């Protein structure tokens, strides 16, 4: 009936959906053309968000569903078998994103009970599970991680370690790590004033000013973008103010177009112009 | 400032013989080093801007650059020739019990590889070391008390160790976190420096536990009972290493967060960074290349006797190990300028061991080296040192640096010391 | 900009020089993109710049290339330490140019004004530089001291005092003669100064009839061009009167003109109160500017300049022409970065062959890494694709790097059809090659064992009474029984691969004596079944 979420594969390969039907069809685009393969379903509760691991580690796609359970399917030979199956949280799933291409194969998932998940696999696939509670005050709604950002040998090049989540009590932001057990996450940013929907990280195409859109219920949609790197500054910069609630917000790698998904039933894309202010470029549908 | 080091590279060469060789050198280490510090005062002095101090800056970088050759050369020929007296005499037997400490001494004693590519490394070590100077103890932090005050001021992290980014929320202290990002970087440059104990001391001080607990994990097993040929006091090390370097590398891999602190694991590690490497010295890359040949040889010869369990490899591990043309090379694409440059061409060809080539070449490019004034000094003091250590050196190139020398020095009007 | 033959003439322009595996073009004579240099001008006709659009975009690439355009000589004179030809010929080309865009302006007024006074028919055919012409018109009119004095506009002195003071000695003395507006604008020309040294015969009401571009070149083809510059005669003409401020030929004659010791301080002023200018033609502007020793440019507004411009050809389709633009900056962090993005998102359409036309690899003409590239397809097709395919275009591409296990499980998932075992014997013998080249002989048990299984299965085949160990039996057995100990436990799940080691242990199974060959105990399959269920319907009797 109606979709959640939908996102594509690799280089505009297949385009695994998501509905309220406990159904996550993985449909193939080939030059325009959508034809459906398969269509994994084994969950009690209504899909919510799904995405793609990188094509280094095979063909694996996770996604998250309403029966307090995260599925990771794989995609080889036409089996798209369930894999991994990781049911530490405690009520729904909101969001469900993985990391970067080099860190090999770590996903966060975030829950509705103030909690959330880190699942990193290693040399075979025993994910361990290293989560525990108190997170918002209403729970997890938006998790992605950010750009992949770098850290003089000659063996497995060194970023920024792993250190990413996301809340629902108006505050959204990054983290930081160390050199300890796992990683002290240390981003205090708060200038929402209801439920925070989505929350994408915007990528860096080399530059070091990382940018992060957000969108919360009341409306307005935040840009909070950092001075420097290694610098304590994180002030967010309104884009537009509607009436209606936002639902998700998508951004471009070439301009990094913000594309706010909300509001009256219509998707809109936002581009920084050269004065500083955010600008609609076009309407949708 | 730096004519008289014409005279006194004679006076100190007179005063030694062929038998005090490497006390020769030391003595030239330590003339460079004296007006190294001449001409870095005068160089700090000058006021920002002035052209007039252009050529003083490179005459310091020059003598620096030679100062650093002198106790390289040192230091591994020193080596060559003890290693050389050495190799009639040693039948050592393996202890079936033997600990990881024991089995990396005997390592260090019979292969002369690991041995000289350390002394590399100790020399790289050193040159950071002289450039930190007197300054650990003047960082002014925004922290005075303790560890992310800023985000604790701002009540948010439900887990006071380390482990709330993979648990749950993502929000502390921006202060907080800018204090930890410089924490990891200025250990990640103490470790660089060669100072362990002076990372761990501060990390200790900081109130970074588990960060220093993880740093001295880098050490091997050593029973004082089981091994008996480094026998000492109590049993230090961990079992966990290849465990360790999996985190470590997993850690590395990870991105998107702390890249000072994932940088910081990299180095303690063994393994190579990528934005660290784009801002470091030709030096630093060589010594950084030459510490994960070493891990990837030790890594390998405890594969090979057997040494590590078969549940220890977690992860893969890069099993090729470079060598030093792949060194040379990977130094070549990394900074071709200072591969060219003749200090550090001088330094890479005496570690490398092909010192009578290079000094064949200098000599018959010479019938552009007029340009550099002191890079002809240089060689002939090599030249000489070589002569005065072994009979290696051509005899035809030996005259032409002295015919070179008199010619310099009837031009320079100091024949008095001929 | 969507063809092949402009990215190959532009790509044959430039030195691109490897460094630090990244590509950077540091000296470049011209380059033939969208709105460039003189180049770009045979790249804009009615079949490829449309035609409605296609004059304006001629104009404003002659103009650049008129005006931050280097002008050579041919023959060489004695003095070669100023530039005194060259500074002639490109005021004249400017002049030439103006007097062309304003004759379209200028054939409509003179036909109104030949009915009204024709003492105006000569100012009017004197602005587009026409000195002939309008001597030609004075002379057959009636009037004689008019055509000689329109003869001597050659901007000395001399007549230019004189001028002046006839002006004075009119605007008094005798009264305050009354003479015609046409011939005092014709005699206040004639002074080097229309707009500036003239209080009575100020020409600075002539705005509301002709345009600025007419000001401007009778301010530039008849005042002192000896005195001063061109650029400083083009800012005292536009420091008089503000022009237009949404306009390109407007800007492009002020950024060159007081904006040749601040270039950088005057280019960003201007797009960010205007979007004249295109996302290409600034980024063409600013690297014509830079490699040919014309005005300082900063490396900021570069970078982002051609990041826009990389961005702005990728969104398209085009892929060569994104590299080209990507690798033309100057942060090699940022370009490396760039170059990987661009080779990920596009790869298969941007070679020699494989459902590709590109310009004689692409890849690899502008001194890019190669390796990069295949990897980059290789990655795409094994996502896209099936893994059967994707497996031969990677080890086979000389960049796998140790990836032998990656290849393994790659092709490993056509282990179906017994008949057609030449693609398996194929990518096993070189699975061998790869591991050679890339200095593997540690771990090396997944090659082999699918090497040994086709031998077993083929002389099961060709043989079925020989059914002894023959040394490598052992080996393939132990391969086997390791490949399938990390789906019985190891906490591995992948189903593809524990069938593909299934199947390669069982293709010996029906020839020598096998003691294993039993598939997911009662442990794991009591509890779920359905997958893992074989290898064990042999017990019929006891025995």
């Amino acid at each position: 009936d109606m979709i959640h979420d939908a996102q594509m594969d690799y280089y505009g390969t297949r385009l695994a959906t998501c509905s309220s039907d406990r159904s996550v069809k993985i449909f193939d685009v080939r030059n325009g053309g959508q034809i459906l393969i398969a269509d994994l379903r084994g969950h009690e509760g209504p899909v919510w968000q799904v995405a793609w691991a990188h094509p280094m580690y095979g063909n694996i796609l996770a996604s998250c569903s309403y029966d307090r359970k995260v599925i990771i399917w794989r995609e080889e030979n036409g089996t798209w078998e369930k894999s991994h199956e990781h049911a530490g949280h405690d009520s729904s799933v909101n969001s469900v994103c993985w990391a970067p291409h080099d860190y090999g194969l770590i996903l966060a998932c975030g829950s509705s009970d103030g909690a959330i998940s880190l699942l990193t696999y290693t040399g075979e696939g025993q994910w361990e599970v290293k989560k525990i509670n108190n997170a918002h005050t209403i729970g997890c709604n938006a998790v992605s991680w950010a750009p992949a950002v770098v850290p003089p040998s000659g063996q497995k090049p060194n970023y920024i370690k792993r250190f990413a989540s996301g809340g629902c009590d108006n505050l959204i932001k990054l983290w930081k790590e160390e050199e300890d057990g796992q990683w002290k996450e240390e981003q205090k940013l708060e200038a929402h004033s209801d439920w925070v929907r989505d929350v994408a990280w915007a990528p860096s195409i080399g530059l070091p000013t990382s940018t992060i859109a957000s969108c919360s219920q009341d409306g307005r949609v935040f840009i909070w973008t950092c001075d420097d790197a290694s610098s304590n500054t994180w002030s967010p910069k309104l884009l537009h103010k509607f009436n209606d609630v936002v639902w998700h917000v998508s951004w471009s790698i070439t301009a990094n177009i913000l594309a706010v998904s909300g509001g009256d039933n219509k998707v809109t894309l936002w581009k920084e112009s050269v004065d500083g202010q955010w600008v609609c470029i076009s309407d949708v549908n | 400032a730096s004519m008289s080091m014409f005279s006194d590279f004679l006076q100190s060469f007179l005063k030694h013989s062929s038998s005090t060789v490497f006390d020769l050198v030391e003595e030239y280490e330590n003339i460079c080093g004296s007006q190294v510090n001449i001409l870095s005062k005068i160089v700090s002095r000058a006021t920002p801007g002035l052209q007039k101090f252009s050529k003083t800056a490179s005459m310091l970088w020059l003598l620096q650059q030679e100062m650093v050759t002198w106790r390289l050369l040192a230091s591994l020929y020193r080596d060559r020739i003890q290693s050389a007296l050495e190799e009639e005499s040693v039948f050592a037997v393996t202890a079936v019990n033997a600990s990881e400490k024991t089995v990396v001494e005997a390592l260090f004693q019979r292969d002369s590889l690991v041995r000289q590519s350390q002394l590399v490394v100790d020399w790289l070590e050193s040159i950071a070391k002289d450039e930190i100077g007197e300054f650990s103890d003047n960082i002014e932090f925004y922290a005075k008390s303790v560890y992310w005050e800023n985000t604790l001021h701002t009540p948010l992290v439900t887990e006071l160790d380390p482990d709330a980014p993979i648990r749950q929320k993502m929000p502390l202290d921006d202060l907080d976190r800018e204090d930890e990002v410089r924490l990891l970087k200025y250990l990640f440059t103490l470790i660089r420096a060669g100072m362990t104990e002076e990372a761990q001391r501060l990390c200790k001080r900081c109130g970074q536990a588990w960060r220093a607990a993880t740093l001295e994990g880098w050490k091997l097993y050593h029973d004082p009972n089981v091994n008996g040929g480094t026998e000492l006091e109590p049993v230090e090390g961990n079992p966990y290493r290849r465990i360790w370097k999996i985190s470590c590398w997993r850690m590395a891999e990870d991105e998107l967060f702390n890249r000072y602190e994932r940088a910081i694991y990299a180095a303690l590690s063994g393994n190579l960074k990528q934005l660290l490497p784009v801002c470091d010295t030709w030096e630093d890359t060589v010594w950084a290349y030459f510490r994960v040949m070493v891990d990837s040889l030790v890594e390998q010869e405890i594969q090979t006797s057997v040494a590590t369990l078969d549940e220890t490899e977690e992860l893969p591990r890069l099993g090729a190990n470079w060598t030093l043309e792949k060194v040379f090379e990977e130094l070549q694409a990394t900074d071709l300028e200072e591969n060219q440059e003749h200090y550090h061409i001088v330094q890479k060809f005496l570690i490398l061991g092909d010192i009578d080539g290079l000094m064949d070449e200098f000599s018959k490019w010479l019938s552009r080296n007029n340009l550099p004034g002191h890079l002809l000094r240089f060689m002939t003091h090599l030249i000489l040192f070589f002569r005065t250590l072994g009979l290696q050196t051509k005899e035809e190139v030996s005259i032409e640096v002295l015919k070179t020398y008199i010619q310099l020095l009837i031009r320079e009007k100091h024949t008095n010391l001929i | 900009k969507l063809y092949q033959t402009p990215l190959e003439l532009k790509l044959k322009h430039s030195t691109v020089h490897v460094d630090e595996l990244c590509p950077l073009i540091v000296p470049n004579l011209g380059v033939a993109v969208i709105h460039d240099y003189a180049d770009w001008v045979k790249e804009a006709s009615g079949d490829l710049p449309e035609a409605q659009i296609v004059k304006h975009w001629s104009l404003t690439w002659t103009l650049c290339e008129a005006l931050w355009g280097h002008l050579k000589e041919l023959d060489s004179q004695l003095n070669e330490p100023r530039e005194y030809i060259q500074i002639l010929e490109r005021r004249r080309a400017f002049s030439r140019w103006l007097s062309c865009t304003a004759t379209p302006q200028i054939e409509e007024e003179v036909s109104l004004t030949q009915k009204n006074s024709p003492v105006e028919a000569v100012f009017s055919y004197l602005t587009g530089k026409r000195i002939s012409e309008a001597c030609s018109l004075a002379q057959q009119s009636g009037d004689h001291r008019l055509a000689l004095l329109l003869s001597q506009f050659v901007g000395s002195q001399s007549v230019r005092e004189l001028l002046t003071m006839q002006l004075v000695d009119w605007h008094q003395l005798q009264a305050d003669s009354f003479i015609q507006d046409e011939r005092l604008r014709i005699f206040a020309l004639l002074a080097g100064k229309p707009v500036w040294q003239l209080s009575e015969k100020k020409q600075i009401n002539v705005c509301s009839q002709l345009d600025w571009k007419r000001s401007l070149a009778i301010h530039l083809w008849y005042l002192l061009p000896p005195t001063a510059s061109i650029s400083r005669a083009l800012s005292m003409y536009e420091e008089a009167f503000q022009n237009p401020l949404r306009d390109v030929c407007f800007h492009l004659l002020k950024l060159y003109s007081d904006r040749h010791y601040d270039l950088n301080q005057l280019l960003e002023p201007r797009s960010i109160t205007a979007d004249p200018l295109d996302y290409r033609l600034s980024w063409h502007l600013w690297e014509v500017l830079r490699a040919l020793n014309y005005t300082h440019l900063s490396a900021q507004c570069e970078g982002v300049l051609q990041a826009s411009y990389a961005g702005q050809l990728e969104s398209e389709g085009l892929w060569e022409w994104a590299i080209f633009v990507l690798l033309h900056i100057d942060n090699s962090g940022i370009r490396e970065k760039a170059v990987r993005e661009l080779l990920t998102r596009h790869c298969q359409l941007l070679e020699t062959p494989e459902s590709w036309a590109k310009e004689t690899f692409l890849t690899q003409k502008l001194r890019v890494p190669a390796k990069w590239i295949h990897e980059a397809k290789a990655v795409r097709a094994h996502m896209e694709s099936d893994k059967h395919l994707e497996a031969l275009c990677l080890f086979k591409a000389e960049h796998w790097n140790r990836c032998h296990k990656l290849i393994i499980r790659h092709l490993a998932s056509d282990a179906i059809i017994n008949e057609n075992y030449d693609y398996l014997k194929g990518f096993l013998e070189d699975l061998a090659p790869p591991e050679r080249s890339s200095l593997i002989q540690d771990w090396e048990t997944s090659g082999l064992v699918y090497l040994d299984y086709i031998r077993v299965i083929e002389m099961l085949r060709h043989i079925q009474q020989v059914d002894c160990s023959g040394n490598d039996l052992e080996q393939l057995h132990i391969k086997v029984t390791s490949l399938c100990s990390r789906i019985e436990q190891i906490q591995c799940y992948s189903a593809k691969d524990r069938l593909a080691q299934s199947d390669m242990a069982k293709r010996v199974a029906n020839l020598s004596t096998p003691d294993p060959q039993r598939v997911p105990l009662r442990l794991l399959a009591p509890h779920i079944g359905r997958l893992p269920m074989p290898e064990d319907y042999a017990m019929d009797e006891l025995r």
